[PDB]
């Protein structure tokens, strides 16, 4: 066996403890991935750090499932019911915001997103996140940093990020 | 979990 195992890329050492990753099927020194031999006994399926990292990054790129869509609706609704969401519920009315459409080239609001969710417009979570981010970026671009509108965007985006944790 | 021991 001339294969270089683990993240450290070294030949197999029969005297050292290794744990196998069920995702990539490579073998890792327990110490290099933070797993103790006694600890391995209590582990069922094992996924190494690099594979876990890839899976985490993958979440926003994979196809949205019907279960994912039920989740998107849940997230949207929690945002719509949030106290700081009132400025983003519907498209901005020109009469309420001077030259808004002359400043904002790509408007977005929660009602438009709800419609997109309804017609399954999003194919990846990254697209949903992009529209939501657009709402907050548009607000912070149009409104001054000391206006409550700007602050509502800061609050809601922080709330949104937490809401998305462990989504898929 | 699958492992290799000394
Ligand atoms: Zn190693
Ligand atoms: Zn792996």
């Amino acid at each position: 066996d001339t294969k270089l195992y683990c993240i450290c890329k070294t030949p197999y050492d029969e005297s050292k403890f290794y744990i196998g990753c069920d995702r990539c099927q490579n073998w890792y020194h327990g110490r290099c991935v933070g797993i103790l031999q006694s600890e391995a006994e209590l582990i069922d399926e094992y996924v190494c750090p690099q594979c876990q990292s890839t899976e985490d990054a993958m979440t926003v790129l994979t196809p949205l499932t019907e279960k994912d869509y039920e989740g998107l609706k849940r997230v949207l609704r929690s945002l719509q019911a949030h106290k700081m969401a009132w400025p983003f519920l519907e498209p901005v009315d020109p009469n309420d915001a001077p030259d808004y459409y002359g400043v904002i080239k790509e408007p977005m609001d929660l009602a438009t997103m709800e419609e997109r969710v309804q017609r399954r417009y999003y194919e990846k979570l990254t697209e949903f996140v992009a529209d939501m981010t657009k709402i907050f970026d548009n607000c912070r671009y149009y409104n001054p940093s000391d206006s409550p509108f700007y602050q509502c965007a800061e609050v809601l985006e922080s709330f949104f990020v937490q809401k998305l944790k462990g989504f898929k | 979990a699958r492992t290799k021991q000394t």
